Protein backbone atom coordinates (compact mmCIF):
# COMPACT_ATOMS: atom_id res chain seq x y z
CA UNK A 1 0.00 0.00 0.00
CA UNK A 2 0.88 3.56 -0.22
CA UNK A 3 0.65 5.94 2.41
CA UNK A 4 -0.21 9.74 1.08
CA UNK B 1 -17.91 10.83 -9.58
CA UNK B 2 -17.76 13.67 -7.45
CA UNK B 3 -15.54 16.16 -5.91
CA UNK B 4 -13.55 15.60 -2.61
CA UNK B 5 -11.61 18.79 -1.47
CA UNK B 6 -8.77 18.36 1.71
CA UNK B 7 -6.65 20.85 2.94
CA UNK B 8 -3.55 19.89 4.18
CA UNK B 9 -2.42 22.29 7.48
CA UNK B 10 1.18 21.73 6.57
CA UNK B 11 2.81 21.12 2.92
CA UNK B 12 4.08 17.97 5.01
CA UNK B 13 0.88 16.59 6.21
CA UNK B 14 -0.26 13.29 4.99
CA UNK B 15 -3.99 13.24 3.62
CA UNK B 16 -3.99 9.60 5.81
CA UNK B 17 -5.26 7.20 2.73
CA UNK B 18 -3.61 4.40 2.39
CA UNK B 19 -3.63 3.77 -1.90
CA UNK B 20 -3.54 -0.12 -4.11
CA UNK B 21 -3.60 -1.06 -7.27
CA UNK B 22 -4.86 -3.81 -8.69
CA UNK B 23 -3.81 -6.42 -10.97
CA UNK B 24 -7.34 -7.41 -12.52
CA UNK B 25 -8.32 -3.49 -13.19
CA UNK B 26 -6.68 0.06 -13.72
CA UNK B 27 -7.37 2.54 -11.47
CA UNK B 28 -5.86 3.92 -7.93
CA UNK B 29 -7.92 2.98 -5.38
CA UNK B 30 -8.60 3.91 -1.37
CA UNK B 31 -7.45 0.72 0.86
CA UNK B 32 -8.29 2.40 4.21
CA UNK B 33 -8.28 5.44 5.48
CA UNK B 34 -6.37 6.72 8.59
CA UNK B 35 -8.08 6.96 12.07
CA UNK B 36 -8.56 10.95 13.16
CA UNK B 37 -6.42 12.00 10.18
CA UNK B 38 -7.37 14.66 7.54
CA UNK B 39 -9.50 12.38 5.16
CA UNK B 40 -11.52 10.53 8.37
CA UNK B 41 -11.78 13.74 9.74
CA UNK B 42 -13.36 15.05 6.56
CA UNK B 43 -15.42 11.82 6.37
CA UNK B 44 -16.28 11.40 2.87
CA UNK B 45 -14.26 9.62 1.81
CA UNK B 46 -14.86 5.62 1.86
CA UNK B 47 -12.61 2.63 0.90
CA UNK B 48 -12.56 1.50 -2.47
CA UNK B 49 -13.56 4.38 -3.50
CA UNK B 50 -11.64 5.63 -6.65
CA UNK B 51 -9.48 8.43 -7.20
CA UNK B 52 -9.76 9.08 -10.82
CA UNK B 53 -7.57 12.84 -10.44
CA UNK B 54 -5.62 15.30 -8.30
CA UNK B 55 -5.42 18.74 -8.77
CA UNK B 56 -6.27 18.26 -11.96
CA UNK B 57 -3.77 15.29 -13.06
CA UNK B 58 -5.58 12.47 -14.42
CA UNK B 59 -5.64 8.81 -12.81
CA UNK B 60 -7.56 7.09 -14.43
CA UNK B 61 -5.10 5.04 -15.74
CA UNK B 62 -2.59 6.29 -13.06
CA UNK B 63 -0.16 4.67 -9.87
CA UNK B 64 -0.59 4.96 -6.06
CA UNK B 65 3.08 6.65 -6.39
CA UNK B 66 1.64 9.48 -8.73
CA UNK B 67 -1.12 10.30 -6.54
CA UNK B 68 1.35 10.21 -3.54
CA UNK B 69 3.87 12.69 -5.41
CA UNK B 70 0.64 15.15 -6.27
CA UNK B 71 -0.50 15.26 -3.21
CA UNK B 72 2.76 15.85 -1.59
CA UNK B 73 3.30 18.98 -4.52
CA UNK B 74 0.29 21.03 -3.26
CA UNK B 75 1.23 23.60 -1.01
CA UNK B 76 -2.42 22.97 1.15
CA UNK B 77 -5.20 21.86 -1.44
CA UNK B 78 -5.94 18.66 -2.89
CA UNK B 79 -8.94 18.23 -5.08
CA UNK B 80 -9.71 14.66 -5.38
CA UNK B 81 -12.19 13.54 -7.95
CA UNK B 82 -13.68 10.20 -6.70
CA UNK B 83 -15.70 6.93 -8.08
CA UNK B 84 -17.49 4.92 -5.93
CA UNK B 85 -19.02 1.60 -6.69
Amino acid sequence: VTLV
Amino acid sequence: SFHVILNKSSPEEQLGIKLVRRVDEPGVFIFNVLNGGVADRHGQLEENDRVLAINGHDLRFGSPESAAHLIQASERRVHLVVSRQ
